[PDB]
């Protein structure tokens, strides 16, 4: 069976799966964990960064595309580089050809039809990374899931990664409250370590170990690590 | 349009494209060479599968690059003479942009660098061929001798052979040159080259060519007759005792 | 025949002080004898501490000055948040306009 | 999209076989049987019209056909494939030929073009070989009269006269004990009415047998006088009843 | 323009081209040497365009010297003017034109004897007794036409410069400072470092 | 070795394999056609099968208008059926364009075939399941009927017919004009070859058709059209008033 | 022998396209959706299943508009879906830009059709994984149109995909024999309401969230728009009240 | 996608040799034998026509022997259809060369050229070797006679006398028997139809399956002439070397 | 066969792991930062005593203040130094300043995943991953003396510490307990030099082995012989006095 179907992108199992598609889908479970979460004002970005040795640094998960929108990833790095990178470009094209600010649903829309190009041609592979996008455009706070499938959700929050599934019962649970916490982005930020903890096992996060990031009404796309994390350990 | 990966690594981290195209320097005639104190000599074996050869127009297994650099291969010879059109093209673009001969190295570097790029390039096999380039710097009076591989890699040697036996004349070499006293002369070093390639040729005065290359350009190639001297007065040695 | 260029007038004066610097300039824009305004900012406050105006044809003037804000953008983005250095900017300004020697 | 398939489909067996041409050539030898005699003052080419149903028209399927006006093809094999090889045989006589001598090529150059294209289909990427054999017929002036066939590897030899297809071995051999160097053109066509005659089963008449002959100049088929020089066609194809008159005297 | 004087006398060809290299109102070098050795028996001289001048003459040196290495063979003088022709003719008909006037001096070893090559940036190639390019011809020519003789030595041949020369700094109106000599023979290619005063 | 058997390159018994299933295609449709010509016309009549009774019926056609003289039915799966028929009209209107003439019947045959036997050569393309009936009333040779298929093969008829019953038509066919002794029906109406067709149609099949079962077109001096359903009926009650 | 499946442009023994019956099967197991065509227009609507309580609701649109007067719904992969939405556009467009009027139903129909069609030509590409029903009004009329992995196309009175299909089609079989004179938009709406609340049994383990889209001649003026607050509540509750 | 079909034309065994260049050498030890021997004034050529016919027409026919040159000539074994192509390609590198540098081109150079187009098949493009191994008989002012050899792996040697297709090996040990260096034509002549008579897997050596050709300086000129044999001349001086 | 760039049903690229697989082999090397600057050492490793070893270059400068090792298929590291300096000394055109390390070797690193047979994404024209990985050194004024470890799956990571190579195992290990934030150069040079001998297969001397080390003073410096040979010998006198 998959042995004879899972050779690239181009071909359909007899149950109708793409193999390939479902592999890069692995690659994300076995990525760092990740958490997204947004209420009316505030969006937060909160990541838990994963180290080789205790001899290296802990990689980045979190990537700026403009002053209102940002993402963190989970799986190969250097497919995020490379979305990441388009994404920062459509943004760019919109200011200075419509002196407008990409909304968040169009950026999702962008990625989806970049993501599925690889999925239906012959010679390349599909993205294997996943990630969460929040902004603040003209129609308020937003966070996005994308899956290398092609597939972008709108979510109120959400998790990524390996464990992913106890930050995500865990904000399914904690819905009616974080939602409202607006005006406050030490609260949404709190509500948000408190949710990807959920996920933990290994260890505890720390100082070098723990990546925030927020974006909001009056506040830019901004990413805090280490000693300016530390308040919330 | 053709650009199918040829080479590409294995669940070893083998590459067997690059591999196999070794295998293919192991079948080819021995070459070898060996740095005097103010001299390279380049010595080759010629097969015998076949003869009745007309000697005169048939291709010589050691080619001048440069008036001043020499390059010998083992493996097939059809693949030699790209590379060997090659080095002599950048050879002479080089002269023209820098108003300089290349330095040995850089030659070296050039030629290794365009087998390396027939590794990782699409529809395009290896070479199968491994050379040693020899010769002297401009204005230089230090004797070079490099080898490359199919590999891409590149370095240089006291004295080196590739090719067939190759390993049976390598060790003849490495316990019978020293660095410390290299051949401080043209005779004592061609006679070295001689002695190293009869430890595998098997009685062949007509199966072994020599070329000497000495400071500013002067490069020859020896006669049957210099050669098959040589011969003689080295089968001598031996049953001198 | 057409003539890609136009000249839009006004005039920037710029001085540097021992710990300070100004870039000034008038505010109004012309074509020939008629003003086309008497208020149309010609210098711009770039990031990174750098003002920048590039007097003349105003289109050419408009497309400098925001394809080198664009320059900053991607400064920030490629080398980690690093702050573009005047010196800095002024080479990658060369850069900029010898692009289009021709 | 974009032809990926440029490699070729045409390789070389362990035992030196070149497997595409070798099949190519078995589709070859289950085709009707088609075959070509010289004579001193012509050529004469023919084949069966093994219509594919009654309800057909055999007449609107050629397979005798006018390259030049003084070469004819015909084939045995794949129909389909003989059809476009003819299209670029007659387009390939003007770009390499006429448009640049202003004149017809002799029998032999065109051949040899044909055989070139054949030939391509035999290792350039992506394609199988031409799956038909040809009995090209002609006259030039300074070669006179001349038969080739030409394979699918692109191979192409001259004949005195031969068949090709179905029955092609018998058929031969039954040309070779007729033969002979003093031969006539209305002796050829007769042989080759004979020889076909063997070869087919059913219906043998001018309406199931399709011949012509490459052999005097037609100015009734020039259509123009007034230029001394132009004489006209040596290529003709029979009619059904110039056929049949000829195979009473079988 | 420049000065560009050949001639083929006996045994050798000689070859007499000025040392100037003047830019607008300013003589910037007086002791240019315009040649190029393509082999050893084959020399060339040219004159023209400011920067397609040596450009064009390092193209051809590095195209013969690729074929002397390639073959291990030097291409007769006739060989190498015809592959010198063809480039010319090509560039006539490109996009931008190499605008070089060159003269072809070689021994041809193989019949020994010596050759002389008149060809222009049209790719107008011609074989002489001597030539020139650009306005030098118009005052030497007759001088030649006069003083030539087939059988001459390569000291007659000398004499009969100098008196080109001599003609060419009395009626030319610009001072082209002298000129380089350079034989061409059996035994290859030297350079007569005495004509100043010889 | 085995994948001579999945593109177009010979088998060891000289076979092309793709060629063969792709003539397989042609019936999945499980619908017949057939052709006939007349004094001075052309008719292709095929069989009109509509299943689901969520389909709107006047989408579902099988006859196509290439050209303002030339039609065409297709024997084998919609959408291949459908990218011949695009193909077919581009082509039609540009040899018009080009050279200054309406395009003939056999002349379009014969370019489709071509480009079928290409298919049928170069391992990218692969053969489209379908048989292609040209039909007109040229301008040079009065009433045609051309058909091309998989293996890039076209031939001229005095009528045929395509389908899973193919055989059981065509030697109905064959039949009648071994008895009429000429190549055509001898009528001056369309109307009339078209009842003879349907006849013909409902002997071979042994079947009878009401007005919604049929789909029929017909080709006359400068003008290919189809029948409306209404049409037909008055076509099913002429041929009822003779049995 | 086998492996007559494992490339696009192969036929099998028997004449078929496996490639294409393996994307048939991602589109059956996708969710459900549906077109009715009216008197004077159509209705487009979809299943939309909440995977968790996390999914903004009313925010992940799966209905597409095309130009300004089509609309299109699709079943099985949805990047898929938005893929041949994109080329429809281009189509659209490209068709407006050379004739000056907004593309007709049937020639866009036949756009999407040779693209799809196309897609089952070569080997280096994969059949598109989605079945889509599309339509709108133009010049003549209202058309609804599904279109299959394969290509194939028809005009359809009534037409569903995915996991529901089967319930659905045994709905819209009723309709069209209990309205032989034609549904009114208002009408249909929430009969296409319905059927989605019904056709939903075949995934009844989820909770989902209903979709509804339309183009009428009197209602929207012929233009796309999607049914929402009143109209929307007032069509969930007439299903809400016959699913009991 | 096609890397299905592709056969890697272009790649080494474990053993570091080229498969396709070892079967196209294969296929050509089946083709009719072909000869050179080169004496001090003179070279000859003479080949073994593979199959033939009572209704084959001789006169009008070539495929073994091919004139290059003026100069040079070429004897063939393998594939005829591959050789038109190399052999049409090596005449135009000739007449480039001619116009480039108003010299005839010299032998050695020529026979590189092709040996290199024939390299490149072996190593990049994916497609397969030429099946053909060629003789080449040439003059030129600086090695005077010559006599060359290329198979498909591209590679060329010089000889003194050689043979390539059908039995090689039997007809290079009885060349290397009775070869001569101070030879003179005639003798070669003979050499060469002893040798074919001895190798051929045919019943007798007749005129009709040989084609035969020399390159001589015919003293009463000064010149090089070439002269393939014309089927009388063949049959000839086949009677007079004592083999009727 | 199996395209070049297919996934693992473990969602892994089997030639960038196969490609791990080579770098395995290769000949060790060390990098050890300090904030005195940043040494980086190899095993030349040579095949056999008639190859001269001082031509084996496996440490190169890629700028005055950027250098690297290397380990693996070390032809493969070639186009990769020639793409770093270019990308170095381009930098400084456009902007007359040194580029920054971490710039530099993302640079490097997005040559690693442009290979395949016709990936959709751009032109990524090379038929495989490159089979050895890097050791990039430098300093710039912002982030001080700087470690990275380029690998051909393009992602890079930083280290006070790192090993690659066959001995990479134990000798990281060994780097984990002997590293601290206040190493002196002269001890990262030691302690360098004392790994590599413990890994290595041959016994460690100033003619198979190498050092290096980048200063912000003076740059990119390679060692010769002599100065390497006399910090065996003082590392031998510290290792037998206890």
């Amino acid at each position: 069976f998959r042995n004879n179907y899972d050779g690239d992108t181009v071909t359909f199992s007899p149950t109708g799966r793409l193999f390939q598609v479902e592999y890069a889908l692995e690659a994300i479970k076995q990525g760092s964990v990740t958490v997204g979460l947004r209420s009316n004002t505030h969006a937060v970005l909160v990541a838990l960064k994963r180290n080789a040795d205790e001899l290296s640094s802990y990689q980045k998960k979190i990537i700026k595309c403009d002053e209102h929108m940002g993402l963190s990833l989970a799986g190969l790095a250097p497919d995020a580089r490379v979305l990441s990178n388009y994404l920062r470009q459509q943004c760019n094209y919109s200011s200075l050809v419509f002196n407008r600010k990409l909304a968040v649903e169009r950026a999702g829309h962008l990625l989806c039809d970049k993501a599925q190009k690889n999925t239906q041609s012959y010679g390349g592979r599909p993205y294997g990374v996943g990630l969460l996008i929040i902004g603040y455009d003209k129609s308020g706070a937003h966070l996005l899931e994308f899956q290398p499938s092609g597939n972008v959700t709108e979510l109120y929050g959400t998790a990524i990664g390996a464990r992913s599934q106890g930050a995500k019962t865990y904000l399914e649970r904690t819905l009616d409250t974080f939602i409202k916490i607006d005006g406050n982005p030490d609260e949404l930020i709190k509500a948000g370590v408190e949710a990807i903890s959920q996920s933990l096992r290994d260890e505890s996060l720390t100082v070098d170990n723990l990546s925030i990031a927020i974006v909001g009404k009056d506040t830019p796309f901004t990413i805090y690590d280490g000693e300016a994390v530390a308040k919330y350990i | 349009g053709y650009d199918r990966a040829l080479s590409i690594f294995s669940p070893d981290g083998h590459i067997f494209q690059v591999e196999y195209a070794l295998e293919a320097v192991k079948r080819g005639t021995c070459a070898v060479g060996v740095k005097g104190k103010n001299c390279v000599v380049l010595g080759c074996e010629r097969r015998s599968t076949l003869k009745l050869q007309d000697t005169r127009i048939t291709p010589s297994k050691v080619s001048k690059i440069d008036s001043h650099v020499v390059l010998s291969f083992s493996g097939l010879n059809a693949d030699s003479r790209i590379l060997i059109e090659k080095a002599r093209v950048e050879a002479q673009s080089h002269r023209l942009t820098l108003e300089d001969p290349v330095t040995v190295e850089y030659l070296t570097r050039y030629v290794a660098g365009v087998q390396q790029r027939y590794t990782q390039s699409g529809g395009v096999r290896p070479f199968g061929v491994s050379t040693l380039i020899a010769g002297f710097d401009p204005r230089d009076d230090e004797p070079k001798l490099y080898q490359t591989e199919p590999s891409g890699i590149y370095s240089s040697w006291s004295a080196q052979t590739i090719g067939r036996n190759s390993k049976t004349v390598r060790e003849f070499l490495e316990k019978n040159y020293d660095r410390k006293e290299p051949p401080a002369t043209v005779e004592e070093c061609v006679k070295l080259t001689v002695r190293s390639l009869l430890e595998v040729v098997q009685t062949g005065a007509k199966n072994i060519e020599i070329t000497v290359v000495k400071p500013d350009s002067d490069i020859v190639a020896l006669s049957s007759e210099e050669i098959n001297q040589y011969v003689t007065q080295i089968e001598q040695e031996k049953q001198e005792q | 025949q057409f003539n890609p260029y136009g000249d839009n007038g006004g005039t920037i004066l710029g001085i540097a002080g021992e710990d300070f610097a100004v870039l000034a300039g008038d505010t109004r824009n012309i074509t020939d004898y008629s003003i086309n305004s008497r208020y149309e900012p010609k210098v711009f406050d770039c990031g990174d501490n750098i003002v920048m105006s590039a007097n003349g044809f105003a289109a050419d003037g408009d497309a400098l000055v925001k394809r080198f804000k664009n320059s900053v953008k991607w400064y920030h983005f490629d080398h980690n948040d690093k702050k573009l250095s005047i010196n800095s900017a002024a080479r990658n300004i060369q850069h900029l306009l010898y692009g289009k020697r021709f | 999209m974009t032809d990926r398939y440029s490699f070729s489909l045409t390789t070389f067996s362990p035992s030196g076989k070149l497997g595409q041409i070798d099949y190519a050539l078995t589709a070859v030898k289950q085709g009707v049987t088609s075959l070509g005699i010289k004579a001193t003052n012509g050529v004469v080419i023919a084949t069966e019209k093994k219509s594919s149903s009654p309800l057909a028209m055999s007449e609107t399927l050629s397979k005798v056909s006018l390259l030049t006006p003084d070469i004819g093809a015909v084939y045995s094999g794949m129909g389909p494939d003989y059809r476009v090889l003819v299209d670029k045989s007659r387009k390939v006589a003007h770009t390499s030929y006429k448009r640049i001598y202003g004149e017809y090529p002799p029998t032999k150059l065109l051949v040899s073009e044909v055989a070139k294209i054949m030939q391509e289909a035999t290792q350039s990427g992506g394609v199988r070989p031409f799956g038909v054999s040809l009995l090209i017929a002609g006259h030039d002036e300074f070669n006179g009269f001349s038969l080739y066939q030409v394979d699918p590897s692109g191979s192409y030899f001259p004949w005195k006269a031969t068949a090709i297809g179905k029955g092609s071995v018998a058929a031969k051999t039954f040309l070779e004990k007729r033969w002979n160097d003093e031969l006539e053109l209305e002796d050829a066509i007769h042989i080759a009415l004979l020889t076909l005659k063997e070869s087919v089963e059913g219906e043998f008449n001018g309406d199931t047998i399709e011949l012509a002959i490459i052999g005097d100049e037609n100015p009734d088929l020039l259509g123009y006088t007034g230029i001394p020089t132009d004489k006209g066609p040596r290529f003709r194809k029979l009619t059904s009843q110039e056929i049949n008159d000829r195979l009473e005297a079988l | 323009m420049d000065i560009i004087l050949g001639i083929r006398v006996q045994d050798s060809v000689i070859l007499a081209s000025s040392k100037a290299v003047t830019r607008g109102i300013s003589v910037l070098k007086d002791s240019d040497d315009k040649t190029r050795q393509l082999s050893p028996h084959t020399l060339m001289s040219f004159a023209g365009e400011a920067g397609d001048t040596v450009q064009f003459a390092e193209y051809i040196q590095a195209n013969i010297q690729l074929y002397s290495i390639r073959e291990d063979y030097e291409l007769s003088p006739q060989a190498v003017s015809s592959f010198v022709r063809q480039e010319l003719a090509k560039s006539i008909r490109s996009r931008r034109p190499y605008q070089v006037n060159v003269l072809i001096g070689g021994y041809d070893k193989k019949k020994n004897k010596p050759e002389l090559y008149q060809i222009d940036y049209l790719g107008t190639k011609v074989e002489l007794p001597y030539g020139a390019h650009g306005y030098s011809g118009f005052y030497t020519f007759s001088l030649l036409d006069h003083h030539y003789r087939p059988d001459m030595t390569t000291e007659e041949g000398l004499d009969l410069l100098k008196l080109c020369v001599q003609e060419l700094e009395k009626r030319m109106p610009m001072d082209f400072k002298g000129v380089i000599v350079k034989i061409v023979d059996k035994d290859g290619i030297r350079q007569v470092d005495d004509f100043q005063a010889q | 070795a085995g994948y001579d058997r999945h593109i177009t390159i010979f088998s060891p018994e000289g076979r092309l394999y793709q060629v063969e299933y792709a003539f397989k295609a042609t019936n999945q449709t499980n619908i017949n056609s057939l052709a006939v010509r007349g004094k001075d016309c052309t008719v292709v009549i095929s069989q009109k099968k509509v299943p689901d009774k969520l389909l709107d019926p006047t989408t579902v056609s099988y006859i196509f208008c290439i050209s303002r003289t030339i039609g065409m039915v297709v024997n084998g799966p919609i959408p291949d059926a459908r990218n011949a028929a695009l193909r077919a009209k581009a082509e039609a209107a540009e040899f018009r364009y080009k050279y200054g003439y309406d395009m003939p019947c056999d002349v379009l045959a014969k370019r489709m075939a071509n480009l079928s036997q290409i298919y049928t050569q170069r391992a990218y393309m692969r053969p489209l399941g379908v048989i292609l009936t040209f039909v007109s009333v040229d301008e040079e040779l009065g009433p045609s009927i051309y058909k091309t298929d998989p293996a890039g093969y076209y031939v001229g008829y005095k009528a045929t017919a395509t389908g899973p019953k193919q055989q059981e038509i065509t030697t109905n066919l064959e039949n009648h004009f071994k008895k009429s002794k000429i190549d055509h029906i001898n009528e001056e109406s369309w109307e009339k070859v078209v009842e003879f067709a349907i006849t013909h149609m409902i002997d071979a099949l042994g079947t009878e058709f009401s007005k919604n079962d049929l789909e029929v077109g017909v080709a006359t001096k400068d003008k290919f059209f189809t029948l409306s359903a209404e049409n037909i009926e008055e076509r099913l009650v002429a041929i009822a008033e003779q049995d | 022998g086998t492996g007559y499946d494992l490339s696009n442009s192969v036929f099998s023994p028997d004449g078929r396209n496996f490639q294409v019956e393996y994307a048939v099967k991602a589109v059956e197991n996708g969710t459900t959706s549906i077109g009715i065509k009216c008197n004077d227009g159509v209705v487009f609507a979809v299943e939309k299943l909440i995977t968790s309580k996390l999914l903004v609701p009313q925010k992940n649109v799966k209905i597409q508009v095309v130009d300004r007067h089509i609309g299109c719904v699709y079943s099985g992969l949805i990047p898929d879906g938005r893929h041949l939405v994109n080329r429809g556009r281009e189509e659209a467009a490209s068709f407006k830009k050379l004739y000056k009027t907004p593309i007709p139903i049937p020639a866009f129909a036949d756009r999407l059709g040779q693209y799809v069609q196309a897609h089952t030509l070569y080997n280096s590409v994969r059949p598109f994984g989605v079945s889509t029903i599309f339509g709108g009004v133009d010049k003549n009329g209202a058309h609804l149109y599904m279109l299959e992995p394969s290509g194939s196309y028809w005009g359809y009175k009534g037409a569903a995909t995915g996991k529901g299909r089967q319930s659905a089609k045994a709905e819209l079989e009723k309709l069209v024999d209990h309205h032989p004179e034609g549904l009114s938009a208002r009408e249909a709406v929430k009969q296409a309401a319905k059927i989605i609340y019904l056709a939903h049994e075949d995934n009844k383990e989820k909770d989902f969230e209903l979709e509804i889209s339309w183009c009428s001649l009197s209602e929207t003026n012929g233009l796309h728009k999607f049914v929402k607050g009143d109209l929307l509540q007032e069509a969930i509750d007439f299903a809400q009240k016959e699913i009991n | 996608g096609s890397r299905r079909y592709d056969s890697r034309t272009t790649i080494f065994s474990p053993e570091g040799r080229l498969y396709q260049v070892e079967y196209a050498l294969e296929s050509i030890s089946h083709a009719g034998t072909a000869i050179g021997i080169m004496a001090s004034d003179g070279i000859v050529l003479a080949a073994e026509r593979k199959v033939t016919s009572t209704l084959l027409e001789q006169d009008t026919s070539t495929e073994k022997l091919y004139k290059l040159n003026d100069k040079i000539a070429v004897a063939v074994a393998g594939l005829t259809a591959d050789a038109e192509i190399l052999i049409n390609t090596a005449r135009i590198h000739a007449q480039n060369y001619l116009k480039t540098y108003n010299e005839d081109i010299p032998v050695e150079i020529l026979v590189r050229r092709l040996s290199d187009i024939k390299q490149g098949y072996t190593q990049h493009g994916g497609l397969r070797p030429f099946g053909v191994s060629f003789i080449y008989a040439g003059y030129d002012d600086r090695y005077g006679y010559q006599l060359y050899t290329s198979n498909p792996s591209g590679n060329y040697t010089g000889w003194k006398a050689i043979s390539v297709g059908a039995n090689t090996s039997a007809a290079q040990t009885l060349l290397q028997m009775d070869y001569k260096d101070d030879m003179k034509v005639d003798d070669a002549i003979e050499l060469a139809l002893k040798t074919l008579s001895k190798t051929t897997d045919s019943s007798a050596l007749t005129y009709d399956r040989l084609e035969f050709a020399t390159i001589r300086k015919g003293a009463n000129d000064g010149e090089v002439y070439q002269k393939i044999f014309k089927p009388q001349e063949i049959k000839d001086i086949l009677v007079k070397t004592g083999i009727t | 066969d199996r395209g070049v760039s297919t996934f693992s049903p473990e969602g892994r690229l089997f030639q960038v792991e196969y490609s791990l697989e080579a770098i395995k082999l290769g000949s060790t090397a060390i990098g050890i930062a300090t904030k005195e600057g940043v040494v980086l050492g190899v095993e030349k490793r040579a095949t056999s005593p008639l190859l001269e070893s001082d031509s084996i270059e496996k440490i190169v400068e890629i700028d005055r203040h950027i250098g690297c090792a290397m380990s693996g298929l070390t032809a493969d590291a070639r186009s990769m130094i020639e793409h770093a300096r270019t990308a170095a000394v381009t930098h400084n055109l456009y902007y007359d300043e040194d580029i920054n390390v971490e710039s530099l070797t993302q640079s490097v690193c997005d040559l690693a995943l442009r290979f395949g047979e016709g990936a959709s994404g751009e032109e990524r024209l090379m038929s495989r991953p490159f089979g050895v990985a890097l050791l990039i050194a430098g300093h710039d004024a912002d982030d001080g003396y700087q470690l990275f470890h380029a690998e051909p799956s393009g992602t890079f990571y930083r280290y006070n510490a790192k090993a690659i190579g066959s001995g990479s195992e134990g000798a990281q290990a060994e780097l984990l307990n002997e590293w601290h934030s206040s190493l002196t150069l002269k001890e990262a040079e030691l302690l360098v030099l004392k790994i590599l001998k413990q890994v290595m297969e041959e016994k460690l001397d100033e003619n198979n082995a190498q050092l290096s080390c980048i200063t912000k003073q003076d740059g990119f410096k390679i060692y010769d012989n002599e100065k390497t040979a006399e910090l065996i010998k003082e590392l031998k006198e510290k290792e037998a006095a206890e």
